[PDB]
This record gives C-alpha cells, sequence and structure tokens, in this order.
C-alpha cells in the first residue's frame, strides 16, 4: 500500500509516492480552452497545444476558484500522468496557511466522493518544507507561483498568531516582467507569451545585494546584459530587467502593492514570536518553494534582515538545492511514517462526520 | 487575512494536542520510554525508529541520524522527572533521515506531554549539553541505507 503525495501549487502540480525521494510528476497546473471561441487540455498537452489555446489556472493566491478546472487537474494527475487508480491509494494534499475553511472542506469532499480515496490528509506546505530541511524550529518563506508565506515554527507546532501571508509571488513576477520588457520594445502580452517570459524570468533574473549600485551598472555599460533566443529564433537581449523582476520581492511598490517586503514581512513574523524564542527563528529562515530560487536571493535576505534585527543576532538564511520540491519531500516523509498516516481521515470517517471533519483531524 | 474562519482557526488548540498525543501512542518505540534518570538512543533505518544498544550508546554513524532522550530530575522536584531530546544529525545522513528524525523527536515530545525540551545537533555543532551527556563522543564512517527511491 502506497500512499500518493500530491503538492497542488497554484501554478505547477508536484506528484508522486510516499518514500520517493522527488515527485514523479511535475506538471503547469493548466486547463487551455481554445483560444478562438476534446474541448480542453490539461497540463503538459495544453502546454503542447499552446499555440491554439488560451491557459487558465484553476488556483489563484492557493485557493482553489475554478472547481470544475481542479477536478480536472486531479482526474489527469492520477490517470494520465501517475498512472494510478486513486480508490487504491490514500492520499496526501497540500495547502497554504490562511486560505479560508471551505477550501480543504471541498478538496475533502471531491477526493472522498469524485476519487473514492481510502483515506487523506491536507497539510501545511511550509511545515512540509520544514521537516524536509530537518528541523523541528525554524521560519519558513514559502514563495511559489500564488502566495508568499512568513511560517514561524516552534518545536514541531506552527505559531498562528504570527503566520503571515501576502499575495505576491511568482505569478506576479513574471507579469512585472512581461510589463517592463514591453516597455523595452519587446512586446509580450497574451497567456502564451506569459509562459515565455517566465521561462526568461527562471533562466536569466537574479536578486541584486544593492540594487540602487546594480541599476547604475546596467545604464553604464552591457556587462549585466543577457542575450535569449526566443522560439521563432530572433534574439532579444535583457539588462536591468534581470534583477528588477524580484527586486519586486523587497519592493512591492514596484507593482504599485504598499505592503512590506519579504525581509520586512519575515522580521514582523518573527517580532510576534515570543522574544525568547525569535533567536532561534533569526538563525533558521528556511527558504522554500520557485520564486526563492533566484540566485542572490539568500545573500540579499541575509543582509536586509540583518539591517532589521539586533546587533547581536545570529542571523542564517538557509536554501535547500532542492527548494523547488521542498513540500514534496517533507510530504513524501512524512506519509512514510505509520503514526502520521494514523491520523488521516478514513473513507469510513467521512461517510459519518462529512467535510468538517478535515479540520478536526489536520493540523 | 486574518484566522478566525481559517485553516489555522484550530491550530494551538488543546484539540490538536490531543490528537497529535494520540499518534504517539501508536509507535513502539516510545512504550517504557523515559521511565527512569538515563540517556536512552534510537536511530533512524528506513523511516522507522530502531533502539540502539546500551553498550553502544555515544558511538554515532555519520551517515545517520538519531533521536537522544535525556531524562533527569529537575531543580524543581528530586522525585519526578524532566527531558531533554536531541536529534543527532549525521555530516552525511540523508534527507529522509533528517527529516524523519526531526519529526519523531516532536512526536516523543507529544508522548511526554511537551515536556522535552528539543535540541537539534548536527554533526561539528553539537550542543554544550548534547557533549556532557558523554563525559565522549564517537563518530563511526558508515551508516544504514537511505529509506528513499531515487527517482532517476
Ligand atoms: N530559477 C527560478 N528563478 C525564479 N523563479 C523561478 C525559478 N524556478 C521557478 N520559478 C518560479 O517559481 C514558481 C513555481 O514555484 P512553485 O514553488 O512550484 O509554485 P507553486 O507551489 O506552484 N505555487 P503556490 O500555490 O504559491 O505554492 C513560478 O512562478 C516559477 O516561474
Ligand atoms: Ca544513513
Ligand atoms: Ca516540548
Ligand atoms: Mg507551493
Amino acid at each position: 500500500t502506497t500512499a500518493l503525495v500530491c503538492d497542488n501549487g497554484s501554478g505547477l502540480v508536484k506528484a508522486g509516492f510516499a518514500g520517493d525521494d522527488a515527485p514523479r510528476a511535475v506538471f503547469p497546473s493548466i486547463v487551455g480552452r481554445p483560444r478562438h471561441q476534446k474541448d480542453s487540455y490539461v497540463g503538459d498537452e495544453a502546454q503542447s497545444k499552446r499555440g491554439i489555446l488560451t491557459l487558465k489556472y484553476p488556483i489563484e493566491h492557493g485557493i482553489i476558484t475554478n472547481w470544475d478546472d481542479m477536478e480536472k487537474i486531479w482526474h489527469h494527475t492520477f490517470y494520465n500522468e501517475l498512472r494510478v487508480a486513486p480508490e487504491e491509494h490514500p492520499t496526501l494534499l497540500t495547502e497554504g496557511p490562511l486560505n479560508p475553511k471551505a477550501n480543504r472542506e471541498k478538496m475533502t469532499q471531491i477526493m472522498f466522493e469524485t476519487f473514492n480515496v481510502p483515506a487523506m490528509y491536507v497539510a501545511i506546505q511550509a511545515v512540509l518544507s520544514l521537516y524536509a530541511s530537518g528541523r523541528t524550529t525554524g521560519i519558513v518563506l514559502d514563495s511559489g507561483d500564488g502566495v508568499t508565506h512568513n511560517v514561524p515554527i516552534y518545536e514541531g507546532y506552527a505559531l498562528p498568531h504570527a503566520i503571515m501571508r501576502l499575495d505576491l509571488a511568482g505569478r506576479d513576477l513574471t507579469d512585472y516582467l512581461m510589463k517592463i520588457l514591453t516597455e523595452r520594445g519587446y512586446s509580450f502580452v497574451t497567456t502564451a507569451e506569459r509562459e515565455i517570459v517566465r521561462d526568461i524570468k527562471e533562466k536569466l533574473c537574479y536578486v541584486a545585494l544593492d540594487f540602487e549600485n546594480e541599476m547604475a551598472t546596467a545604464a553604464s555599460s552591457s556587462s549585466l546584459e543577457k542575450s535569449y533566443e526566443l522560439p521563432d529564433g530572433q534574439v532579444i537581449t535583457i539588462g536591468n530587467e534581470r534583477f528588477r523582476c524580484p527586486e519586486t520581492l523587497f519592493q512591492p511598490s514596484f507593482i504599485g502593492m504598499e505592503s512590506a517586503g519579504i525581509h520586512e514581512t519575515t522580521y514582523n513574523s518573527i517580532m510576534k514570536c515570543d522574544i525568547d524564542i525569535r533567536k532561534d527563528l533569526y538563525a533558521n529562515n528556511v527558504l522554500s518553494g520557485g520564486t526563492t530560487m533566484y540566485p542572490g536571493i539568500a545573500d540579499r535576505m541575509q543582509k536586509e534582515i540583518t539591517a532589521l534585527a539586533p546587533s547581536t543576532m545570529k542571523i542564517k538564511i538557509i536554501a535547500p538545492p532542492e527548494r523547488k520540491y521542498s513540500v514534496w519531500i517533507g510530504g513524501s516523509i512524512l506519509a512514510s511514517l505509520s503514526t502520521f498516516q494514523q491520523m488521516w481521515i478514513s473513507k469510513q470517517e467521512y461517510d459519518e462526520a462529512g467535510p468538517s471533519i478535515v479540520h478536526r483531524k489536520c493540523f | 487575512y486574518n484566522i478566525a474562519d481559517s485553516n489555522i482557526a484550530n491550530l494551538g488548540t488543546e484539540l490538536e494536542k490531543k490528537v497529535k498525543l494520540e499518534a504517539s501512542q501508536h509507535e513502539d518505540a516510545w512504550k517504557g520510554a523515559g521511565k527512569q534518570v538515563g540517556v536512552e538512543i534510537w536511530r533512524i533505518q528506513q523511516f522507522k525508529v530502531v533502539p540502539v544498544p546500551k553498550k553502544h550508546h555515544g558511538s554515532f554513524y555519520t551517515g545517520d541520524s538519531y533521536i537522544v532522550l535525556s531524562t533527569y530530575h529537575p531543580k524543581t522536584n528530586p522525585d519526578k522527572l524532566a527531558y531533554d531530546v536531541h536529534f543527532w544529525l549525521g555530516a552525511f545522513t540523508t534527507q529522509d533521515e533528517a527529516g524523519t528524525a526531526a519529526y519523531k523527536t516532536v512526536e516523543l515530545d507529544d508522548y511526554l506531554g511537551g515536556l522535552p525540551v528539543q535540541y537539534r545537533e548536527v554533526q561539528g555543532y553539537e550542543s554544550e549539553r548534547f557533549l556532557s551527556l558523554f563525559p565522549g563522543l564517537r563518530i563511526l564512517d558508515g551508516g544504514v541505507e537511505t529509506g528513499f527511491h531515487h527517482v532517476e
């Protein structure tokens, strides 16, 4: 009996089998329909037909907003990618913190009533990443495509009053790169063109250690410029956009948001915790998720948090090389433990209690 | 975003503690643990918590992860027991082993009512408290194989 682990990101599904060291299926959480107004395609096959499709994401900011399309994504994950019968596999799902309760209620209802899973659990993403790093105490910065969360955890328990959430993550960074590249003279507008910009972002962007100095360097010579080959073979050149894009994480005003940047939300979250544990949080800032992959981000976080924290405080940023998959890996580990599986919701329990049981069993 | 009607509204509750205490009753390794002053040691072996024989306590494989429960009498009462729980992560331990050691450290804490104070002990970074448990440490090359299946 093998449990399935499915980390439903806003941007990417990561799915596989508990006990594996990596997810076996990773694909875009998208449903595509004809751009000129089977009838629809999912994941990689929608990506395959991007030329004729408009792409839609059923999760926005970590919350499922199109349940019909989400069901298509889950069905695709089970039957087309993993090629399993879901009624044969206990299933671990994931969720970001601070979501409305109805989200996991409906996740539970669909898993049992539609997919007939024998048992399931919904785990908090950042907690899985902390365990994947081999820790019980630390503060996770989990930044994916939809949400950026700060989750302080002490001796294995998340501190809910200090959990913080920001609806600025990778999708917003892609959109900002599309906008500033359009201002350079390279028009990227369509949902298809967005995916090209996302690739540019992942391949060429980085976080500058000193933003103002980097802007001055970019204006003085071409030493920071990079070429990028388009599908049609045309070669474009990108310059300060490489680091202006992720600078938005530190300066949300780049996209018109008045919010604190990720260094400040991290500091503010630590400051909501009891004074005597802040020391352990400052020394164990764990980065998780694709939007924490920018070169330079750990060093910049170290610099910025040092400026906010007491001068005597030891600051450490932990950047696992595998952190695009830390959530999934933590799930694979926990789902391999019989005592963790003891806490899962069984079909019989769901039949007796309904969706409300998820809040009484999943922590 | 606020807590009240959200998926973290049940965190930090008595209900959470009750559910996790019940789960910890299903691990055979904790039966009889922490009942007298001393040091008890387990090693993670392919996700399982495996006791280390008393004669080998203080020797640690660099490729492995361990849980070390130190039971002692607190200053407040010479007849009662208190606990430090250390998890020791070898320089070459794999991610499944360290993650299981961390999760099972929380579980043992749960089993003992929250009383244990947790200490993460990475090889080369062991606390003075951990060093003091072995008045020394012996580090051994090797260790047991990962419980992970490697996805090519
Ligand atoms: N090397 C990289 N540099 C920068 N961004 C990257 C990189 N690799 C991936 N990303 C972005 O990371 C995001 C996907 O990360 P991922 O952690 O899978 O998100 P998710 O789990 O799907 N969404 P969420 O619901 O917020 O957790 C996308 O915006 C990617 O463009
Ligand atoms: Ca080992
Ligand atoms: Ca404790
Ligand atoms: Mg994610």
